[PDB]
């Protein structure tokens, strides 16, 4: 596992980034492979035109309700 | 007037880094002070 | 800062506190780059230095001689050529 | 304050090619929190009385426990201040930094006077032989301004009420400083810093680390050499006759001030008429002074790479650097004919580069 | 910003429209399409193999230009002099460069055969480029050059040992060492304040 | 065949070309130098110059500036 | 120029200028002329 | 000075921690040297990995 | 001369051959 | 009335020079003078040849080493702080651009780590005036904005608008106009 | 007070117009 | 800082019904810039050796011109400092301020420490018969904490070290009362 | 300053910073007046 970043810088294509970060995990026989699944339902997902019910500001999420109250918008 | 000569350079063991002072030598320079320079000269 | 024809932002979120002269000196990447970095804790981080010390020295002092080194030996002559002439003229003057 | 602290010393962006010759800037910096600290800390134990002064002094290093450290820790860092500022002003002479950093060029001369005054304050305070009697020479060269003397002393001579004063100015001038420190900082980062190539680039990375790395390194290297100078005295930075009693009727045989003075003192020991010689002094300070508006001075569009690298005619700042030293060759010699000969000539080249530099 | 441009009459440094300083040899397109022929039909210098710096390739500009009175730096192109109501003409037929001043206040664009419509929008910047421009103007395809080294060279791969106990006991050892130094310092201040030795043997009677 | 760093131009329809000036004959003096130009033909400058003074310039410089400075200094100073 | 306000620098480089011509002719008119 | 060995001892002690702190916090600073010495930027195409 | 003369100055060939030198996957320090 | 005898005096040598202005180009009178002109010619067979000439071929082999050690053009040494520069930067096409970005960013490494380009590499003319087209249009865009908005002293508002009054339009430039806000979070003027 | 002066430079603004 | 200046001092509101009651923070203010001014003023003059201190304050008032007036206004305003001090803070206890003003409230308590503080150095400073027993007594009080008073005078008794260090603690406070 | 509710703007235009402090004590005037 190399630690290293490659970027492709471009400001002609619109005013949206896109980014991915990565950690070396296990394999598939690990005795903690279970507990790696729940670690990623932790952290979870959210989608700005998609919440639901529940609004992102008052979600009981801490990953979700700090991203959504940053600079109050 | 002119710049006064300078004086050689004698080899005093204080002079390095490493070294500290010559006792034994302090207190023999003591006896001279106290039997020679006192009469004329104080060190207040 | 940058000029104002490169700090034009694309976004329209706000500008944080703690960001403003990042984005006070905005410059746009004409023709676009790619950038590739490895972590410090997977690099030789010494023999780097030492690797390329010869060329480095090399341009550093090529680049020096002239402008600094030769006007530094005429400035030396001049100060023994001066210390010269004073002991020459104190004897001319005092001494019989 | 803090969201002030992390964008000015923690995102900002600089050039990738920095070097130590942008480094010179932080020192300086703090050298003075180092003068504050031992500065404050002697005041405990100093007496400003005239009759008192030079004991409170002696009895300060032979009988309290540390005094000698913050004695001569304070007398050391005093002459590496000027060291400093010497190289941090040859760094933007020799890159011409005042091009487009106007404001913080002529900010920072107010900040070399602001210094030069405060250092010269402060050597009158241990009382000694060359306290007095440079005082009384350096304060006469100010004559033909009428009545500039009589009042900065409050007497006739150089007596006890004018040591008073120059206790309670010292003490003030230096938090002043650091007051000027901040509008100093304010004109930098208004247009960023330069780069040894003088080109503009997107080439930039934060402060902290690499940048902050390269400060604290250095800041290593001073820390150590202040205290080997302090601790085992291998230069002769200071003159012996401070180590004697005032004598109002008794001049000393050799009268020289501080190194960081010498070679404006030389300069003006040259020149024979005593009003003419300050002329020289104001003169200087203005050829520095209008270094500021150097874009306006010819419609030819300028750049800030000065092309010295391999160029065998050199350099302006260079041949001045030259001429500085070797006047303070002829500031440290006993008066001789020969002497003043050579320092006339030196004397010459001394203010001509000043000159030229405003021509391009 | 707070810096002003200088945009003066000058009377020692005359307008460029009379003493130009830049070689003043220009070629002009029809519509700057067209430039995209030339960057393709014509050779570059970078494209060939020299060994030597006296094979390097020798420059059009002649060095000999600025001159004065310690005047050091003898090569310049630019400068900010103001131009006048009625601007020298430019000879197209000599190479000379028409713009900004020479286009609005001349007849320097005036053609018999076409209409004044079409004769114009040949003369905007676009337009003009230098003798020499596609053989010499280097356009980098990296930072990096293939003589110098980069990461390849010391990058630690699979085999290596962790360097995280190295790099943590760097910094623990500088710190131990900066907070002795704070420590000493500090008590040393202490001592400073506490009563000296000359009072201390005056209280023993 | 022309002088200084250009070549021959490609003929493309819609281009009007500059004239380039011909190259000219080199003097003595320059031989394992990096190259740069002479004056042009037709000029004053051209009847003066001498590559071969390039090697000497690093004396001239200091004796043209420090010379009479030395002197007047010496006889007046 | 128009459009910004540095409105004091251009007054100090008048001044400098004019004290700088003012020394270099008292000067010359004692020791020359 | 009566001071004097005192002060030379006390200076050894210090200028030699000095200097030994001096050569690690030279480590450190190329330790983040190194990450942008030998970054590689490419303009169009990407080169090597 | 090359060496700090503007009209030949180039890295003579024993300096070009040091930069050419590789050490890839080598490490004698590992056993520390 | 003391004004408008002051306003006479003005309007007077206004009037001459109207008078005595041509209607068409005429070559600008020779600067230095005929005693000037007399000597240089005279004493120049001997400066040229053994001063003034091996000086300017010196700085032109220095200013070209310099450069191609970096892989620049000598046009890429202006900075855009100038305003007409900045002007002229902003008429640009994008294939110029593009390039002038790449050679920055490449001399700042190159300068970064004190190593020459290989010989091959420098073969190429640095003194290539690719921005002068650009550079005249800026001039004459800024001389005009001068002209016709900046010939007389203007009053205004002082300490108004996050500005000082007298004369800057971008807020919070100047000393006395630092620190705008004590609470909140600011704000950039490029998103107003 | 650790989060006063949130700028040295601009206009500033208000948080109500974000 | 002159938007800063027009901000809190120019177009700030206030409502209509304040009076005098409201005026006393500003007038505090005016006493440390007055001791401020006053006090660098005596300390040209000042010279804290004990054996010559006292000396030293009476030959100002008898032979330095104005020299009384700047003794006589630094002891006066003393005072007032303290008599606004106490009014100021009988209106907050009176309309129950602390209530949303909290932190107002405690840094104020901050500055009312500060100036108590400078206040007992300079009374020391002319070095009377109240000036030496008066802080032997005060400095005793404390005793109950261990050896929290050898080191504040630097000897065995209100010595000549006490005072000059007192000097220099009653220059510096002010200026950082002024921070807070 | 006023709570939340009170301190909304109904214009746009952006808040000058010798005006931030009246800004941030802005009250409705529920019914309105005459003055
Ligand atoms: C004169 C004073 C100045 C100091 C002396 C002079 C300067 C040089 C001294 C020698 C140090 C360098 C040695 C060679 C390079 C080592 C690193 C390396 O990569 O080498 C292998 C590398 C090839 O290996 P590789 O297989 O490719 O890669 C292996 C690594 O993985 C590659 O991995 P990496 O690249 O990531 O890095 C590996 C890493 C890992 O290194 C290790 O192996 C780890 C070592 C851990 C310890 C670190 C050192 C701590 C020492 C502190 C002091 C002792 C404290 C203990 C108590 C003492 C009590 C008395 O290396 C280090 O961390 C280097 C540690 C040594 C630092 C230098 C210490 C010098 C001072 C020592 C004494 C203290 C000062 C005096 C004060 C005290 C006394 C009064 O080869 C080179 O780098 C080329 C070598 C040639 C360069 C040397 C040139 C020497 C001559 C020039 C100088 C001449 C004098 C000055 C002239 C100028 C002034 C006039
Ligand atoms: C083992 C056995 C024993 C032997 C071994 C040794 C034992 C001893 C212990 C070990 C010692 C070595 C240990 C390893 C050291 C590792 C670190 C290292 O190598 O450090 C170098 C390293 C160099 O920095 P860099 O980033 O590698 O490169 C920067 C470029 O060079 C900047 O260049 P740039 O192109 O980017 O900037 C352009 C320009 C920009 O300008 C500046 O940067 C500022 C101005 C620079 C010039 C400085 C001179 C002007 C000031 C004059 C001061 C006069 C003093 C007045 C008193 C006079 C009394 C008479 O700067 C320059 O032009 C710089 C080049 C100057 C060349 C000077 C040539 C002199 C020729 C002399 C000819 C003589 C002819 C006559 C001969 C007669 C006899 C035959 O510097 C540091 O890391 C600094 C660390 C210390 C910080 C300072 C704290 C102390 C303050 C006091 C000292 C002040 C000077 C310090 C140097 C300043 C450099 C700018
Ligand atoms: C903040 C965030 C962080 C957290 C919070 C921090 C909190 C603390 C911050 C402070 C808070 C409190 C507020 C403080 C406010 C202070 C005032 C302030 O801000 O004003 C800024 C204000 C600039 O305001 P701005 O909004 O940035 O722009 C104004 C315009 O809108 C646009 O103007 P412009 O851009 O066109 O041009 C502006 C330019 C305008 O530049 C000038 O007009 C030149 C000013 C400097 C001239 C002197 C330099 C040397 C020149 C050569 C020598 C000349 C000799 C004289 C003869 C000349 C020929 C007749 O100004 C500068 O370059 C700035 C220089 C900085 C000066 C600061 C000094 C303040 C007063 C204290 C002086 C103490 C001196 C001690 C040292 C001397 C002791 C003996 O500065 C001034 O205009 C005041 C200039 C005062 C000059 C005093 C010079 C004294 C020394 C003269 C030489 C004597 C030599 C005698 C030798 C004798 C030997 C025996
Ligand atoms: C009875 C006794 C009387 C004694 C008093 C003196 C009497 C003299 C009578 C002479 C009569 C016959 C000759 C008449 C000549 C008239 C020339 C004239 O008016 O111009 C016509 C004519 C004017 O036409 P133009 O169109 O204006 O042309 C101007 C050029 O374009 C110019 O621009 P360009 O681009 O063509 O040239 C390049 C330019 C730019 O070049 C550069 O920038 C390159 C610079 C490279 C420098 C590299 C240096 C590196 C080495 C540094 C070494 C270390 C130094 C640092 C260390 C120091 C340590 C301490 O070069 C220069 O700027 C040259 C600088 C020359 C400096 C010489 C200054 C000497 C001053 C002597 C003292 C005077 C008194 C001072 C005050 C005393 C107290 C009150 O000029 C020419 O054609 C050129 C002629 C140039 C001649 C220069 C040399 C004249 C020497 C005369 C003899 C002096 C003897 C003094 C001692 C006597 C002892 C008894
Ligand atoms: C309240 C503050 C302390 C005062 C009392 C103690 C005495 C003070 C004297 C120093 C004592 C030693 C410091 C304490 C140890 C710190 C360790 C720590 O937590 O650090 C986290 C880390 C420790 O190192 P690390 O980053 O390797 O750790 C990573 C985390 N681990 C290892 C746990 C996985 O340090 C940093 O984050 C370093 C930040 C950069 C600072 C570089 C220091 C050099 C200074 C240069 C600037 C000059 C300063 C002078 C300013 C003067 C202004 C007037
Ligand atoms: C940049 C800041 C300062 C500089 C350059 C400076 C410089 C000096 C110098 C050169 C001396 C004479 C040393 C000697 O030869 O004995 C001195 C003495 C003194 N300074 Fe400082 N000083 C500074 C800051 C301060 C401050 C802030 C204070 C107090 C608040 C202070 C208090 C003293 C005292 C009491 C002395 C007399 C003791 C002595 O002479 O050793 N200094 N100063
Ligand atoms: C107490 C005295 C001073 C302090 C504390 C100080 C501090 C600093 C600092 C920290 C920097 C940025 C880092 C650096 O470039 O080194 C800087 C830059 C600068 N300083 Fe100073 N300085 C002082 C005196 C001076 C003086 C005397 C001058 C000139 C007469 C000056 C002119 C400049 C300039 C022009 C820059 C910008 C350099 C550039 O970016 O090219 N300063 N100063
Ligand atoms: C150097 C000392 C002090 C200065 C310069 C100072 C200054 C001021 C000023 C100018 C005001 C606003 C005008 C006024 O209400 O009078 C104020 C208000 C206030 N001060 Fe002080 N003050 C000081 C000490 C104190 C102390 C000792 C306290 C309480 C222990 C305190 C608590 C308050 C409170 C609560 C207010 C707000 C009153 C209200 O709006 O109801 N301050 N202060
Ligand atoms: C709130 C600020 C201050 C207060 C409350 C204060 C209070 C006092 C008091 C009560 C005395 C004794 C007066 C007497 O009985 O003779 C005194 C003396 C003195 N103070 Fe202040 N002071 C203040 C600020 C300052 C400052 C800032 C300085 C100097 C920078 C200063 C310098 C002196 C001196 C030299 C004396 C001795 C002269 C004398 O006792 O008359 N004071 N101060
Ligand atoms: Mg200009």
């Amino acid at each position: 596992f190399c630690g290293s970043e490659l970027l492709h810088r471009n400001d002609d294509m619109g005013p949206t980034a896109h980014v991915a970060v990565g950690f070396e995990g296990v394999p598939w026989k690990s005795p903690d492979a279970v507990t790696f699944m729940l670690m990623q339902a932790i952290v979870g997902s959210y989608r700005k035109h998609d919440e639901g019910i529940v609004p992102g500001k008052v979600s009981a999420n801490a990953t979700v309700r700090n991203v959504c109250n940053k600079m109050t918008v | 007037e002119k710049e006064p000569p300078h004086p050689p350079s004698y080899p005093f063991w204080f002079k390095s880094l490493f070294h500290s002072h010559d006792i034994p030598s302090v207190r023999r320079g003591y006896e001279v002070y106290r039997k020679v320079c006192a009469t004329c000269h104080s060190m207040e | 800062g940058a000029p104002k024809f490169e700090r034009k932002m694309l976004g329209s979120y706000p500008v944080s506190p703690e960001f403003e002269m990042v984005w006070r000196d905005r410059l746009t990447a004409h023709g676009g780059y790619i950038q590739q970095t490895i972590s410090p804790y997977q690099l030789k981080f010494i023999y780097p230095f030492w690797h390329t010390f010869f060329a480095r020295c090399w341009c550093k002092c090529s680049a020096y001689a002239w402008p600094w080194v030769w006007p530094g030996l005429i400035t030396f002559g001049l100060v023994k050529k001066m210390n010269h002439d004073v002991e020459e003229d104190i004897r001319d003057h005092y001494w019989y | 304050f803090m969201s002030l602290f992390r964008a000015h010393l923690v995102f900002y962006r600089c050039a990738l090619n920095l070097n130590s010759s942008y480094n010179f800037g932080f020192l300086v910096a703090m050298t003075f929190v180092l003068q504050i600290i031992t500065g404050i800390t002697l005041a405990f134990r100093y007496t400003s009385e005239a009759s008192c002064a030079f004991a409170s002094v002696q009895h300060l290093v032979r009988e309290v426990a540390a005094g000698w450290e913050f004695r001569m820790l304070h007398a050391t860092t005093a002459s590496f201040v000027f060291l400093c500022i010497l190289i941090h002003m040859t760094r933007g002479l020799y890159n011409w930094s005042y091009s487009y950093l106007t404001t913080a060029w002529m900010s920072g001369l107010v900040l070399y006077l602001l210094t030069i005054a405060t250092a010269f304050l402060g050597y009158v305070l241990p009382w000694g032989q060359m306290s007095f009697w440079g005082a009384t020479v350096i304060t006469n060269l100010l004559s033909p301004i009428p009545y500039l003397v009589p009042w900065l002393l409050g007497g006739y001579y150089v007596s006890d009420v004018t040591l008073k004063r120059f206790f309670v100015l010292h003490f003030i001038l230096p938090f002043i400083g650091c007051i000027i420190i901040v509008l100093h900082i304010f004109y930098l980062h208004l247009n960023g810093s330069s780069n040894p190539a003088g080109i503009d680039t997107a080439l930039k990375v934060a402060f902290y680390p690499h940048m902050l790395m390269t400060d604290a390194k250095c800041l290593s290297y001073l820390i150590g050499l202040i205290f080997l100078q302090a601790a085992f005295g291998l230069m002769e930075l200071s003159h012996p006759d401070n180590s004697i009693p005032v004598n109002r009727f008794v001049t000393p045989l050799h009268i020289v001030p501080e190194w960081y003075f010498l070679a404006y003192y030389a300069v003006l020991k040259v020149i024979p008429s005593k009003t003419g010689g300050l002329l020289v002094f104001m003169s200087s300070l203005i050829n520095l002074g209008l270094l500021s508006e150097i874009r306006a001075l010819n419609t030819r569009m300028l750049i800030r790479q000065q092309f010295m690298t391999r160029n065998v005619v050199s350099g302006w700042v260079i041949i001045w650097v030259y001429s500085m030293i070797f006047l303070i060759i002829i500031g440290s010699a006993i008066p001789q004919a020969t002497y003043i000969l050579y320092g006339r000539l030196a004397t010459i080249l001394y203010l001509t580069t000043g000159l030229v530099l405003c021509l391009y | 910003s707070v810096h002003s441009h200088n945009i003066r009459p000058d009377k020692h440094e005359l307008p460029a429209s009379e003493v130009p300083l830049y070689y003043n040899r220009f070629d002009q397109a029809d519509h700057p399409s067209l430039w995209q022929l030339e960057e393709e039909q014509q050779r570059k210098h970078l494209d060939q193999e020299v060994t030597d710096v006296s094979q390097l390739v020798e420059p059009v500009s002649s060095p000999h230009q600025t001159e004065g009175w310690f005047k050091r730096l003898r090569y310049w192109h630019y400068k900010e002099t103001a131009e006048p109501t009625f601007p020298r003409t430019p000879d197209l037929s000599k190479g000379e460069l028409a713009a900004g001043a020479t286009v609005t206040r001349t007849s320097v664009w005036h053609d018999p055969n076409e209409p004044a419509i079409v004769s114009v929008s040949r003369f905007a910047p676009d337009n003009f480029r230098a003798v020499g421009f596609a053989e010499n103007v280097p356009n980098p395809e990296s930072t990096n050059s293939d003589s110098h080294p980069d990461f390849r060279e010391y990058r630690l791969g699979p085999g290596s040992v962790d360097r995280r106990p190295f790099v943590y006991f760097m910094s623990a050892s500088y710190f131990f060492i900066t907070a002795s130094m704070m420590r000493s310092f500090l008590c040393k201040w202490v001592h400073y304040w506490w009563v000296s030795r000359d009072m201390l043997a005056a209280g023993t009677t | 065949k022309l002088e200084g760093s250009l070549l021959p131009p490609p003929h493309i329809p819609g281009i009007r070309r500059a004239p380039r000036e011909p190259a000219s004959p080199k003097m003595a003096g320059m031989e394992g130098r990096m190259p740069v130009r002479l004056p042009p033909e037709g000029s004053r400058f051209r009847q003066y110059v001498d590559p071969r003074a390039d090697v000497y310039f690093p004396l001239t410089a200091v004796l043209v500036t420090l010379g009479p400075l030395y002197m007047f200094s010496k006889a007046f100073f | 120029s128009y459009g910004n306000g540095t409105v004091l620098m251009p007054i100090v480089r008048r001044v400098f200028i004019g004290a700088l011509v003012g020394i270099y002719a008292y000067a010359a008119t004692d020791v020359v002329l | 000075e009566p001071t004097a060995d005192e002060r030379k001892l006390y200076g050894l002690k210090c200028v030699s921690a000095i200097a030994i702190g001096t050569v690690l916090m030279t480590l450190w600073w190329r330790f983040y040297w190194a990450m942008y010495a030998t970054r590689r930027i490419d303009f169009g195409k990407l080169k090597y990995l | 001369i090359r060496f700090g003369n503007p009209w030949r100055d180039d890295y003579p060939e024993w300096i070009w051959k040091s930069l050419r030198v590789s050490r890839k996957d080598k490490d004698m320090f590992a056993p520390f | 009335q003391f004004h408008r005898e002051i306003g006479k005096l003005f309007a007077s040598y206004s009037n001459k020079i109207t008078a005595n202005s041509p209607v068409q180009y005429v070559p600008s009178p020779p600067t230095k003078g005929k005693v000037r002109r007399a000597l240089s010619s005279a004493l120049m067979p001997v400066w040229f040849k053994f001063f003034r000439g091996p000086l300017d071929r010196w700085n032109l082999a220095v200013m070209a080493k310099y450069l191609r050690d970096h892989g620049l053009m000598y046009d890429d040494l202006y900075s855009d702080k100038e305003p007409v520069f900045a002007r002229a930067l902003e008429l640009l096409p994008p294939d110029i651009q593009a390039a002038r970005f790449r050679r920055l960013m490449r001399g700042t490494y190159l300068n970064h780590l004190r190593l020459y380009l290989p010989v091959h590499e420098q073969n190429y003319d640095p003194f290539i005036p690719y921005m002068a087209p650009y550079v005249e249009e800026a001039k004459f865009q800024l001389q005009e904005e001068e002209e016709l908005l900046g010939y007389h002293m203007w009053e205004g508002v002082w300490y108004s608008g996050g500005v000082t009054g007298f004369g800057d339009k971008e807020p919070g430039e100047h000393f006395l106009v630092a620190l705008p806000n004590l609470y909140g979070a600011g704000g950039s003027p490029m998103q107003a």
